[PDB]
């Protein structure tokens, strides 16, 4: 997320961050709901208004959302109490925002990415570049256990193959950044050049990044200027659970073959079926089910984007139903201790072990106290020593 | 999502009599108010269109078609080409703006009409504006106005049949952040926001011969036209 | 004093493992004792066997 | 098109009123559909009048006075779900009292009688044969709804009068029986026009959000938009031949010579009622 | 490419996608040529198969007009192991025809060259005794219709009744009053195609007009008709479908169900039962002259009501004794255990029609049924004994359920609080008395009577007190339950998916819905889904209901534990 990642800043480096018209405004497009109304409310105002005021422009009911959109609007540090006026780094560069101070490209740009996607499934086509190889393993995404020469998938590594495409292009990088404060360059010129694309010397060799995945394109090997993609901006399922997916590409293939089984294949169609033995051998590795209806709600068909409902209720509750059998027994462990012939000094053993986080259930017919294992070795000192 | 038609009304006897008026306000000044407004509106969601109309005496063009850089060079370039029967004509434009939330309503979203009048409301259009504020009420497109001078009577009607609302202005200059504070948000935060109350309504209707606006006055029981003063024999059935 | 891991099931399936206590089917003293009709202390090397058990009684009415 | 209406309803209120085979009580799925009767009454007849009549225990008793009122009506409806419902009903002690006050209004009109009528026997002191060359006379047209049966008068009454008699065969059917009642059947009334929030000018008397008449000064105070929704049936506008570039939507008329789309030509006679070319 | 909406397998399956411009003739085209596997809202699978191009080719289309359409709706190309089946199961229709003449069987062929070809196999030879004919024994029917179709050469029944001069055609005339929905005029339209009757399965639902299209059938052949049908209460319905849309007199129209016997020696029209014309034993006196009647006159459109049940062994000796010409067969329910269905394709004939069970539902000739298969937790005390044994007694342990118990008393009271009429089926007859006198509402045991079976379902009718009704595998055929609202069915047989498509016939006869009740984590909810197996494959669909709204709140039994333990010693006593 965006707002995740900008909250847990300094504000010495969020003030740079605040380009010309890159920051300003990406940072204003993704505010809930009620901040994008105050920031332009105070936009053009200059002299400061009462901080009492606000929390009165909204009704009694939906009250609520007033204080989640200050707090992320001051959370971001777009104002200060000042005594609410606007960050004047934020608010003259959000004003030049407002008017002051080609087939070749997305089939370059699909082409290139499912190479990477490619990566993480079996493939003879594999995106062999080592500097990417160590990138998804730092990531946390390409299990490896070994130098070795194939690189394997973890469990997050699954979840990652059936999320949306803009999504999944975040949650990359996300990572990318967060990496780069060792490796690369600062964090407020990499990251103001990402949102300049969505509209020094090292930002040529994050170029030669994006090049890979696909965001920019040279046609030239490495011009002057470059020229961005589709990329750089941030299958019907029926009652008998049976999905007939009209893709023809290897990389959407393997993805429904994850969670279900196939049964034909003819050109530009491949039909499968849901089944619970299916979904089961997905939960095994966890791809939960969430993910899976989140994965046939975005890939859909117009058809199945009509009047109704899309992924009709009875088998999207299926798959939630076949996760909650793996639900069933929940392991955790623990140790016990009991034996006591006063009916009084168990009692007394409650006062010390509620406090540290340690007792996992209570029982007051036999007294019986149970902890973890790895906070036995506290509760005993107690007892021992009276 | 969220397509908003903005009617400005462009009526060269007004704003060119307001021109020598030395009032310090304006055609120049008001587009301006509206381009920003239509640039506003291109912020607050991704994906989110607008429509800018003129009117203008007996024609009426759309402004933006025929990323704001190339949104407000053809607004300058339109006003400039329009403003080089001395009353306006708010109702055709109206019925433009309904065909042009049809049309982008078909290829996919709520959308809303705002006005800013500044002339006088003409009665003589009385029958054909009733028709596109009905057309406007039956899907649900909310007709929000502005005014800068005075009352137009016809125009208030229209914010709460469909369910808009509707702002005098007190001062002319002053018209930029009052468009930002109570327009710009779209139906689902207008109800979470608090805003002026509509402070007054005013019903009329319209006689055949005269055209005159009555507050009292006789109708017909089988064809219902409404008359003034007369009633000496049914005129129309 | 005793060493012995928890499971927490639905009642309807905590029945079935006091079943398998009582049937020898996989140990002697395969619950140390039970604390409730929800929750179940069993011990905790046996705690994988089991698995199959109940994955295996899942899918004998699938 | 339509003319005005001065209608009656007649409602049942004996002792088989408290019978089922409807929704619990057989006189509440009755004062249900009243209720959605009247809002669609008012709705498609804009400067008509509703009373309301409920007949009990040998005598009738004028529920709610004949006053177009799309209020007054249905909060006096809500009131009457704990009648009674005792006795035998009456059909001339109705008619009568839906003849004292419905025969002085003015010919132009179209008056009317409809009879919500659930019991099979009027016991009534005098001959109803009277009554019917005496509606006949006075131009009122009485039509009954019946239920569970088919009674003799009922068809005389209706047939003579000049309405129609029908009996229900289920819930559906009755609303489908009280929907055909809300069509008028093919002079200079005086109204005021209440602009200014809601306030007579006439008597200049301050009263409630309301189409009603004035009861200060007798005045009738409807609202001009109310009435314009009945435009456009009058001249309404001629369609066009067909055989891109367009005059609506900017993306053919023989009156302002302007040419249309396929989406627009559907929406110009649909909903919008007017050529967009022509207003201009 | 984005038009032609089919994909035509290699090894043969159509997949015909719903959505197209032209899916209305394409629909009206794979309907004559292939039968339906699985109809879900947006894309169909039918199936080539041997004997639904039989169908095809007996009406009006010949070989170059199925193999020519096939490539203008493709998508992909004929893969080319379709044109060499096509082509070999359509040139060989019309060679061997087996025909009746005057209380005689006779297997004819134009060709010669092919009777010195089937006259080699040695079971045809058991069945003996231009124009070349041989006369067959009627007793060895059954035998010969497997090997005509073992060697392929099948054998056609088109009846040509438009003229043959030796039957009495009687004066059967369909009234202008019954109008035809336009899937019984399709249905018919297939049937007579070419002005002959054809012998075919036409599967309706009971709900539509399953018995309108038999008796439309009788007044477009105008020969002498023969309605069988599988009770005795079905018989009575058929008379009154014959009075209500035929004109026929009572003279005419006899029964022969043992009780009426109106005089059936010389009718027009005989409403009889399957096990009477087969029954294997000594017959009474006034049974035998009818069947010495019966045996020795040539009919025309046997009417075989509920089809599925003629592959049985007893049942189908009845197409051996009665001699017809066409035979139709009317069914709502075409599957059935034990693979016995394709045996069906020569016992009559091709299945003609099937109709599209959703299509029937958006147009409103079908009710809109919410199916929800409502399952039950089982109670700790009964899961106990559940798993402790394996020798049937655990039957009665999955459906005597407390918790079970509590789900149908929850759905009782919250659908007789919106005056919905409510029939629990529920077999295993011990619990019936348990679950009825419980809640103290009538039950149709089974063993009862004649008498108190008339009065019970008629004091469900029309009467606004009585409620509910507890059936007992009663219902299970076209009997004459009247127009439920809802169905509480618990614990029915094992895995009939003929059975969940008898019970769903109660409720199409949301608008109108019904329950399905399972003891979880028991056998029950294996047994539960393979009788949605049919219901899916026709667009239903079977939402599940884990926990019910606001069970716990109401006056619900069973909610003490010592009232709970008196019920599984009441069980555990039966042994
Ligand atoms: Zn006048
Ligand atoms: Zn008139
Ligand atoms: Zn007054
Ligand atoms: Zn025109
Ligand atoms: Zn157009």
């Amino acid at each position: 997320n965006l707002q995740e990642f900008l909250g847990g800043l300094s504000p010495g480096v969020l003030d740079r961050l605040y380009g010309h018209p890159a920051t300003c405004l990406a940072v204003f497009r993704e505010l809930p709901s009620l901040a994008k109304n105050w920031v332009m409310r105070m936009l053009f105002l200059e002299q400061p208004l009462p901080q009492a005021a606000v929390a009165l422009w909204v009704k009694k009911e939906f009250s609520k959302a007033q204080e989640e959109s200050t707090g992320l609007l001051s959370g971001l540090r777009i104002w200060h109490t000042q005594l609410l006026i606007l960050n004047p780094i934020f608010r003259q560069n959000l004003r030049i925002a407002l008017l002051g101070g080609v087939p070749s490209l997305d089939k370059y740009a699909e082409e290139r990415w499912e190479v990477v996607l490619h990566f993480m499934v079996g493939s003879p086509s594999a995106a062999v570049s080592q500097d990417l190889a160590q990138l998804l393993s730092q990531a946390g995404l390409m299990k490896s256990t070994e130098p070795g020469e194939p690189p394997c998938i973890t469990s997050a590594g699954f979840q990652f193959l059936l999320l949306d495409t803009p999504a999944q292009l975040w949650y990359f990088m996300l990572q990318y950044l967060q990496t780069a404060q060792s490796r690369g360059m600062d964090l407020v010129e990499i990251l103001s050049f990402l949102f300049q694309l969505s509209f020094s010397d090292s930002l040529l060799n994050f170029l030669q990044h994006l090049r890979e995945f696909g965001l920019v394109f040279q046609r030239k090997r490495k011009s002057r200027r470059y020229y961005p993609t589709r990329l750089a901006i941030n299958i019907v399922v029926e009652t008998n659970y049976r999905l007939y997916a009209y893709t023809e590409s290897e990389l959407q293939i393997a993805l429904i073959a994850l969670f279900s089984e196939m049964l034909y294949r003819f050109p530009n169609m491949v039909v499968a079926q849901v089944t619970r033995e299916s979904v089961q051998q997905a939960i095994a590795s966890g791809i939960t089910a969430q993910q899976i209806i989140h994965f046939l709600r975005t890939r859909a068909h117009p058809v199945m984007l009509k009047q109704t409902p899309v992924l009709p209720p009875t088998i999207t509750d299926q798959i939630r139903l076949w996760e909650l059998e793996r639900d069933r027994l929940r392991f955790t462990e623990g140790v016990l201790y009991n034996q006591f012939l006063s009916q009084v000094d168990f009692e007394l053993l409650l006062a010390h072990a509620r406090e540290l986080g340690v007792l996992v259930f209570e029982n007051s017919a036999k007294r019986l106290m149970v902890v973890t294992p790895a906070g036995h070795s506290d509760v005993k000192r107690f007892w021992k020593r009276q | 999502l969220n397509l908003l038609v903005i009617v400005v009304d462009a009526n060269p006897i007004w704003w060119g009599k307001q021109a020598l008026k030395e009032s310090q306000f304006t055609l120049s000044k008001c587009i301006d108010a509206v381009m920003v407004l239509g640039n506003s509106h291109l912020f607050m969601n991704r994906s989110n269109k607008l429509a800018v109309i003129a009117s203008h005496i007996q024609e009426s063009r759309f402004l933006y078609p025929g990323l704001l850089t190339s949104a407000n060079e053809v607004i300058v370039e339109e006003i400039k080409d329009l403003m080089t029967h001395t009353e306006t004509l708010l109702a055709g434009s109206l019925a433009k703006a309904l065909c042009y939330i049809h049309r982008m309503n078909k290829e996919v979203m709520k959308s809303r009409i705002l006005v800013i009048k500044a002339a006088e409301d003409s009665a003589l259009q009385y029958m054909n504006f009733m028709n596109v504020i009905f057309a406007a009420q039956k899907q649900n497109i909310l007709i929000d106005a502005c005014v800068l001078d005075s009352d137009s009577g016809l125009l208030q009607q229209a914010c709460d049949i469909t369910g808009g609302l509707y702002l005098k202005v007190p001062q002319m200059p002053s018209l930029l952040q009052y468009l930002l504070w109570v327009f710009l948000p779209d139906q689902d935060q207008r109800s979470q926001l608090i805003l002026p109350p509509p402070v007054h309504v005013d019903y009329r209707a319209a006689c055949f011969c005269h055209r005159n606006l009555i507050e009292i006055g006789y109708v017909c029981s089988v064809c219902l036209s409404i008359f003034c003063n007369f009633s000496p024999i049914c005129t129309t059935c | 004093v005793l060493k012995g891991v928890l499971i927490e099931c639905d009642p309807a399936m905590k029945q079935f493992l006091l079943y398998l206590d009582e049937s020898n089917a996989l140990g002697k003293k395969f619950i140390i004792q039970d604390i409730d009709d929800t929750h179940v202390f069993v011990i905790a090397e046996l705690v994988n066997v089991l698995q199959e058990r109940v994955g295996e009684l899942m899918d004998q009415n699938a | 098109l339509g003319m005005m209406r001065h209608l009656y309803v007649v409602v049942d209120g004996s002792r088989t009123m408290e019978d089922q085979d409807l929704k619990p009580n057989r006189l509440t799925c009755t004062l249900k559909l009243l209720e959605y009767f009247v809002e669609e009454y008012f709705d498609q007849n804009p400067i008509s009048q509703i009373g309301i009549i409920v007949t009990k225990s040998k005598r009738a008793e004028k529920l709610t006075e004949l006053s177009g009122n799309p209020r007054k009506h249905i909060t006096s409806l809500k009131k009457a779900v704990d009648m009674t419902c005792h006795g035998e009903p009456s059909l001339y002690n109705s008619l009568s009292i839906a003849m004292q006050t419905l025969k002085h209004m003015p010919g132009h009109t179209s008056r009317e009688v409809l009879i919500i009528f659930s019991s099979l026997t009027t016991c009534d002191p005098s001959n109803i044969y009277d009554l019917i060359k005496t509606l006949k006379a006075a131009k009122i047209r009485v039509s009954v709804i019946g239920l569970s049966a088919e009674v003799r008068v009922c068809t005389v009454l209706a047939r003579e009068t000049g309405g129609t008699y029908h009996v229900i065969l289920d819930e559906s059917h009755y609303k489908e029986l009280l929907t055909h009642h809300v069509s008028p059947p093919p002079g200079n009334t005086e109204p005021g026009l209440t602009l200014g929030g809601y306030f007579c000018p006439q008597c200049r008397a301050k009263y409630c959000e309301l189409p009603v008449e004035c009861k200060i000064c007798g005045l009738t105070l409807v609202s001009a938009p109310h009435l314009a929704r009945s435009y456009h049936h009058l001249f309404p506008l001629d369609a066009f031949q067909e055989i891109r570039f367009c005059y609506g939507c900017q993306g053919v008329c023989a009156v302002c010579q302007n040419v249309f789309c396929v989406d627009c030509d559907v929406f110009v006679h649909d909903s919008l009622h007017c050529c967009p070319g022509c207003i201009h | 490419h984005t038009s032609r909406p089919l994909w035509v397998a290699p090894d043969g399956h159509i997949f015909l996608e719903a959505f197209s411009p032209v899916y209305k003739y394409a629909q009206d085209f794979l309907v004559a040529i292939a039968e339906p596997v699985c109809r879900p809202t947006h894309v169909h699978e039918y199936k080539l198969t041997a004997y639904s191009l039989y169908a095809a080719v007996s009406v009006g289309l010949q070989t170059s007009d199925i193999t020519e359409y096939l490539r203008k709706l493709s998508k992909t190309g004929v893969p080319d192991g379709i044109m060499q089946f096509i082509k070999l199961c359509t040139v060989s229709y019309g060679k061997v025809k087996l025909v009746l003449k005057h209380n005689r069987y006779f297997v004819e062929s134009c060709h010669p060259d092919v009777i010195q070809h089937l006259l080699q196999d040695p079971v045809i030879r058991e069945c003996r005794l231009q124009t070349v004919s041989f006369e067959v024994k009627q007793e060895m029917i059954e035998e010969l219709q497997k090997r005509c179709i073992h060697l392929e050469y099948p054998l056609l029944a088109e009846y040509d009744f438009r003229n043959d001069s030796v039957n009495p055609d009687i004066n059967i005339d369909l009234k202008p009053t019954a109008v035809l929905r336009p899937y019984q005029e399709k249905s018919l339209r297939k049937m007579f195609g070419n002005g002959r009757a054809r012998s075919g399965v036409i599967v309706l639902p009971c709900g539509a007009g399953k018995s309108l299209v038999g008796v439309t059938a009788a007044c477009t052949v105008r020969k002498r008709c023969l309605v069988l049908g599988n009770s005795a209460v079905s018989v009575e319905q058929w008379k009154a479908q014959f009075k209500m849309w035929s004109t026929i007199d009572d003279s005419q129209i006899c029964r022969f169900t043992s009780d009426a016997k109106d005089k059936p020696i010389g009718c027009s029209v005989a409403i009889s039962t399957y096990s009477m014309l087969g029954h294997t034993t000594k017959r009474s006196w006034e049974a035998e002259r009818v069947m010495e009647w019966l045996k020795t006159q040539e009919w025309g459109l046997m009417i075989l009501d509920e089809v599925h049940t003629i592959p049985a062994k007893m049942f189908r000796r009845v197409l051996t004794i009665v001699q017809a010409h066409c035979k139709l067969g009317l069914t709502a329910t075409l599957v059935r255990e034990d693979d016995k269905i394709v045996d069906l394709n020569f016992l009559i004939g091709p299945k003609l029609y099937e109709a599209n069970w959703m299509e029937l539902q958006n147009n409103g000739y079908i009710a809109k049924v919410q199916c929800a298969e409502v399952w039950c937790p089982m109670s700790p005390e009964f899961y106990r004994e559940y798993v402790a044994i394996k020798t049937k007694k655990r039957i009665l342990l999955y459906t005597m359920n407390p918790n079970k118990f509590r789900a149908c008393q929850f759905l009782i009271k919250f659908h007789e609080r919106r005056n919905d009429k409510i029939i629990v089926f529920a077999d295993n007859v011990f619990a019936l008395k348990e679950y009825a006198i419980r809640l103290n509402k009538p039950y149709i045991y089974g063993p009862t009577s004649q008498g108190e079976r008339m009065q019970i379902l008629q004091n469900f009718k029309h009467n606004p007190k009585i409620n509910t009704i507890f059936i007992s595998k009663v219902g299970d055929t076209s009997f004459d339950l009247p127009e439920a609202n809802v169905l509480i069915q618990i614990s029915s047989h094992g895995g009939s998916r003929r059975q969940e498509a008898q019970r769903l016939g109660r409720v199409l006869r949301y608008n109108a819905f019904f329950y399905s009740l399972v003891s979880q984590d028991t056998q029950e909810m294996a047994y539960s889904t393979k009788r949605q197996r049919f219901l899916v494959d026709q667009g239903y669909s079977f939402k599940v209901i884990t926990k019910l709204a606001g069970m716990e709140e109401e006056d619900l039994a069973f909610s003490t534990k010592e009232e709970q333990q008196q019920l599984l010693q009441k069980v555990l006593a039966a042994t």
